[PDB]
């Protein structure tokens, strides 16, 4: 009987360079009133080898949430290319959008992001040193993979 | 209580003496007169020294760990104040952990990692943690003693431990050991259905069931998909139609078969995609090395199904089938390898048998979980123990109906036959779904007492030439500590007054599948690294 | 048939064969020829009694049917502007052959068969004594024939003679029946015609009979308020049922299912099922167990209205008469796992508590009548206890086996080992076998068996195959075979206790769920006190009255092609 | 202005084997409480040539009759076969209902009845004798004929 | 899942002398089709003392019974006054309306009947020997007491 439920998520700038900030549209329906401020986070998995390279893009504190269907925007700065390793820069990765309440997480709407090279010469000849300025990020918005957990939505 | 802590801090009584006193060890001839007399006098205060000690460290850690331009001052062991007290407290803590006095070993290890991984302070009298230097030194001193547990963790977590700067700063020898670790670790029919109308109706209901499951598979990850609104009407109509023509037995057999079949389940691009897909279904991530019971992935569906069914008939038939299957599986021979010769030509055989066991065990866990979910479903609720008195009526009422599965007898037979590795894990899975009034009945009280005795008998330092392999000990200790740290189980319960087990059957993959919270340690390190860059 | 014919020749005495069937020890008086013949025919044993019973059923088929001005019509004032009441179109000789013992054919054969039948019934070889007594009464009240080779029933004279011959042996059972049935037997003409002595004894017996809450219990405060609301709702639905449970068309489901399900849901919400089950059981026990001449006549009429189903013979299936019905419907309409589990727990607790009551009975000292109240007190106490137990047990057995009961007879001879293995795992809701054993050991059968029979009558078609319930039924079979209504050993068990236990056990052994072959398969203290009286016997077994009805029916039919009315359409 | 006004005459058990009593469920309207009592009488036309063979099934009297929409059900016996002339009765005849108020008649209803046999042979080779063992009378055509007459409603 | 259900039953002309025949209108709703004919019976409780004096007024067979809402009437001859005892003639008795299928009963809608004397002198001076010609039988139709049993509605 979670007070907050989530519904369709629409990523707007799905076609963009590697430096364009993220932009998500989440339609979360809250049933009754909350007592604190919802905390949203974006975690970009810099490398598939391990979490060591995870980047916390930006954490927002949004809680004007009377019952009803609500909206906001979650623009966050692009990941710093320096930390992402070389091999995983050119491959396909995932970006996780998480939400927490009272420091407890309850939804992880994810997204499979891909990183190609736009110019044909680059795909034909992948440079040894990735050049992020000419890298293209496509987020597969058609196949979101959400996972939901049960938490205690108590008063205190 | 505080007096005993101060006395220990002053070194009047050795740490070994007090730890032995807490462990109820026999008084040997070497016991010192003064220390023995003092400990005997304070015996009245025993049974609460250790929880208070844990609370004291938790409280003093609050200043170093958040909640429970700025530069990052690197931690160095030179600028350490009251080094003697920190060293003594760390030694006592290590002795306590190594004797299994604490409920959950990995909870304590997680706390140690948190102390070792403290960023900055947040704004007997003198606190024991004046700066990150003190907490880091304490954490490294405690971790130094515990090497086997760390050595047997994942390869990745070993690597993150290996590259940690603070460990190198405070204990180069430990780093050389865990480096060697990462190194080696990387070097590796028409008769069944009465009449014919019933057979036809079962065919339709099976078709409807597979249809709803396919709908779930297609739609159980899209945002907004609620199981109730989606499938409750269809599941309830199916339950009614199946109860009509008394065909619940066949449908429950199909249900259990599918449950076991499903839940138990460029090339480089595919492998990396698999790792990402594992990332998608990663645990709750919020924290806690002792998370509450949950149904990850396909299992979730079935739980929802049972909840939506809300059928007495189906629930009873499922309980019967699950009990039968669990008893059948627990009795499997599972002939393990005979450690003869060092020939490698028999390689495959080992894995064969091992895999078999793993499969069996996992299945058992799953089934047990669902059994414990449905057996105690009518009783579970947000109703903690009513009160100290006036509950004899409730205990009398609830102590009559026999348990759905004779778990006490199965546990006793398994322990006697030395099959703990196979009998305990699924029992823990079953019990994790109890209510707030189960840890009080004589039956389940005896069950918990037996589990406590077994846990106290599992110390990760001894060896008697073939008692129990280390990884088996780790698996059992982790599961038991997790069991003893669920809100339903009272906190005071722990503080109250040949063969499959001998052969190696649990490996790292099985350990991490059975206990998907060891990775928490790894997570912490990763977090630090990330926060080091940020 | 060969053994039956051999007995008809008087080669082997009826007593000898009867004792041989009972596996009695061979005494020194056993005859060589009879013993040899019975030993040779032992291969045909274990089915002789069933064969004899079947023979009577076929041969009874011929005796029973089959296996100027005018009035004034004050028009009813039921205008009810509705339905067809609406406007429309432009309207704007067969005689009763008296039974006589003279016209009897093969009197010897009838006498031998009747004696064998009486011996078999009186030794408890037959499963249900009262079923056989009902059949004997049916023979005694046969009107006319309907259109080894020679039939054993040539005329109504033969069947009436057989029935009276069988009844002659059984006088104690008849003597202890209701007053009304005693009167009907006494005034019966056929008894006087065929056996004046039996009718006179029954008349003497008839004359002799004529001569006689808080905030602490409920966790939190939301739970307290919601439980109060649900108790109010439960009492509202109960009052609605009481007001409307007999008017035509009132269906429990349509009437109350939505309300009961809503109550169930809100009550499961705040985990308050235990307290509601306590209230439910308390109400069940309090209600279900429960001019002056005008009041007595009204009571008799009201009893007539609520008489059990008339079609059902002396072995009717289990049923919930009157208020109990409501609760059954309730349990059916809730269809909630939580409520069912809590109800099973509560009923088990109440049954265990009641069955263990001491019930210190009177010590039979002196003949003083000043102690009247004491007698009445103790007897009433016991009766109350027993009735409550029966009720509770019945409901327990109704809900415990609810998921399994269904129109699915035993699957088949083979391929059922899987079902038995599956169903032999879950322990029984109530340890009925241990309770039965302890009751028998402690000599409390009158208190322990009846409620066990009520519990078991709601078993499944696969319950008689489980080892647990198989042993239970074997023990009940031994007990029933140990209850012969002719013996006495100076304080074993009072006659009426034996009658009650035998009736209940026979009814259990004549339920469709129990296989017919199960009964014929190979083989101080509360008891021994006058704790069961006629009222208690007829309350526990409201099918003995069947016998009375039969006699009454005959008399009524003494004073008395149907029609083919076609129903009107919508 | 009439105090009595029939409003239907349901036929009960229209398909009926012979010897079955006639059943008619009448519903009639009374507007004022007339003192006297009505007289409902039912006639079976035994033969179609003359009225001497007509047999009066029966004649009930009805009262008291207060104001309102009243009704009743009437059951007349089977026709007497003794006076039956010949097989002409098997031919379609009429059964009619007449109510005499103040002793004078004011209504008739026509219900031509197809008195039909049972056995198939009885239709292919019907016997000359009017055998009554098998027959199907009481089959009413459902034709509400109303021969209203101006009966005098004298106060005395 | 009873094949046959029952609804309101209206006893027609409940106020009548002791010789007036009974009149019931029963609207039984059948769900699907029956394979045999319902057997309806009237049991008049002559005396409350025992069933010995029960009078079976008339047993009717009703069919065929295809699905649908159906109704009919159950006229039966009045009880023979000879069998009714002396004391119980003037008191209140019961009349039972029963239905059976395959010799199995499933509804016994009953009725509390009363037997008064119309003229005031008879009530003031109740004659020792009841004279059935002047007794009035009133059927309390407002409080029917129905009882339902469960039977197997199988094909055979």
């Amino acid at each position: 009987m979670a007070k907050v439920q989530v519904n369709n998520v629409v990523v707007l700038d799905n076609p963009s360079p590697f430096y364009n900030p993220f932009q998500f549209e989440i339609t979360f329906e809250c049933i009754e009133d909350l007592s604190e401020d919802l905390e949203w986070k974006i975690i970009y998995v810099g490398s598939a080898e391990s979490e060591e390279y995870d980047q916390v893009l930006d954490s927002v504190l949004v809680g004007p949430v009377p019952a009803g269907r609500h909206m906001f925007v979650f623009q966050a700065d692009a990941p710093n290319p320096g930390l992402i390793p070389d091999a995983d820069a050119v491959g396909v990765t995932v970006v996780l959008i998480t939400c927490t309440y009272r420091g407890q997480e309850f939804i992880r709407v994810g997204y499979y992001v891909n990183n190609e090279y736009t110019e044909t010469e680059l795909r034909e000849n992948p440079p040894v040193k990735p050049d992020f300025s000419k890298l293209q990020r496509n987020i597969l918005a058609s196949n979101p993979r959400v996972t939901r957990f049960h938490i205690n939505w108590e008063d205190n | 209580m505080a007096a005993v802590l101060e006395s220990l801090l002053r070194e009047e009584v050795s740490v070994a003496a007090v730890v032995r006193w807490i462990a109820r060890s026999t008084q040997g001839s070497e016991d010192n007169a003064g220390e023995a007399a003092a400990l005997s006098s304070l015996r009245a205060l025993r049974k609460e020294f250790v929880p208070f000690l844990l609370n004291f460290l938790r409280e003093q850690s609050s200043r170093v760990l958040p909640q429970g331009s700025l530069t990052d001052e690197p931690a160095d062991p030179a600028r350490v104040s009251s080094r003697q007290r920190l060293e003594l407290v760390a030694l006592v803590y290590s002795s306590c952990i190594a004797e299994n006095l604490v409920p959950n070993l990995f909870l304590e290890l997680f706390f140690v990692f948190q102390l070792l991984t403290a960023r900055r302070m947040v704004t007997l009298e003198s606190p024991l943690f004046q700066s990150i230097h003190d907490c880091v030194f304490f954490a490294v001193q405690v971790l130094e003693c515990h090497f086997q547990v760390l050595s047997n963790l994942d390869k990745g977590t070993l690597k993150l431990l290996a590259e940690n700067e603070r460990l190198l700063c405070f204990s180069p020898a430990l780093q050389g050991r865990l480096r060697a670790a990462y190194e080696g670790s990387v070097a590796v029919n028409r008769a069944n259905f009465s009449s014919d109308r019933a057979f036809h109706t079962f065919k339709k209901q099976r078709d409807v069931f597979y249809e709803v499951l396919r709908e779930w598979e297609d739609h159980h990850e899209e945002p907004g998909w609620d199981f109730e609104k989606g499938l409750g009407s269809r599941i309830r109509a199916m339950m009614g139609q199946l109860s009509a023509a008394c065909s619940h037995s066949h449908f429950v057999r199909l249900f259990q078969k599918q449950l076991l079949q499903m839940c138990q389940s460029g090339a480089d691009k595919l492998g990396r995609l698999w790792r990402l897909q594992e990332r998608l279904m990663a645990p709750q991530s919020s924290g806690g090395p002792c998370p509450p019971p949950t149904f990850p992935g396909c299992q979730g569906f079935f739980r929802d199904f049972i909840l939506s069914a809300s059928s007495f008939q189906f629930n009873q038939h499922l309980m019967d089938s699950l009990s039968l299957k669990i008893q059948e599986l627990n009795g499997l021979a599972l002939p393990q390898h005979e450690p003869n010769d060092e020939d490698g030509e028999s390689d495959v055989d080992w894995q064969g048998e091992r895999k078999q066991f793993a499969v069996v065990l996992l299945s058992l866990r799953l089934l047990a979980k669902f059994l414990g979910f449905v057996a105690f479903l009518p009783y579970r609720g947000p109703e903690p123990p009513p009160t100290g008195e006036l509950q004899d009526s409730i205990l009398a009422l609830r102590s009559q109906v026999p348990p759905v599965l004779d778990v006490r007898t199965l546990l006793q037979r398994g322990l006697q036959a030395r099959r703990a590795v196979l009998t305990v894990p699924w029992l823990v899975e079953f019990l994790s779904f109890a209510d707030h009034v189960v840890p009080l009945l004589e039956y389940y009280r005896d069950i918990f007492t037996l589990l406590l005795r077994l846990h106290r008998s599992l110390v990760l330092s001894q060896e008697s030439e073939g008692k129990m392999c280390f990884l088996n000990k780790l698996l059992l200790l982790a599961v038991l500590g997790w069991l003893f740290q669920i809100p339903t189980v009272p906190e005071d319960l722990f503080f109250l007054e040949h063969g499959l087990d001998n052969a190696p059957v649990v490996d790292q993959q099985l350990l991490y599948t059975c206990c998907p919270y060891i990775g928490e340690l790894r997570k912490l390190l990763a977090s630090w690294v990330s926060g080091s860059s940020g």
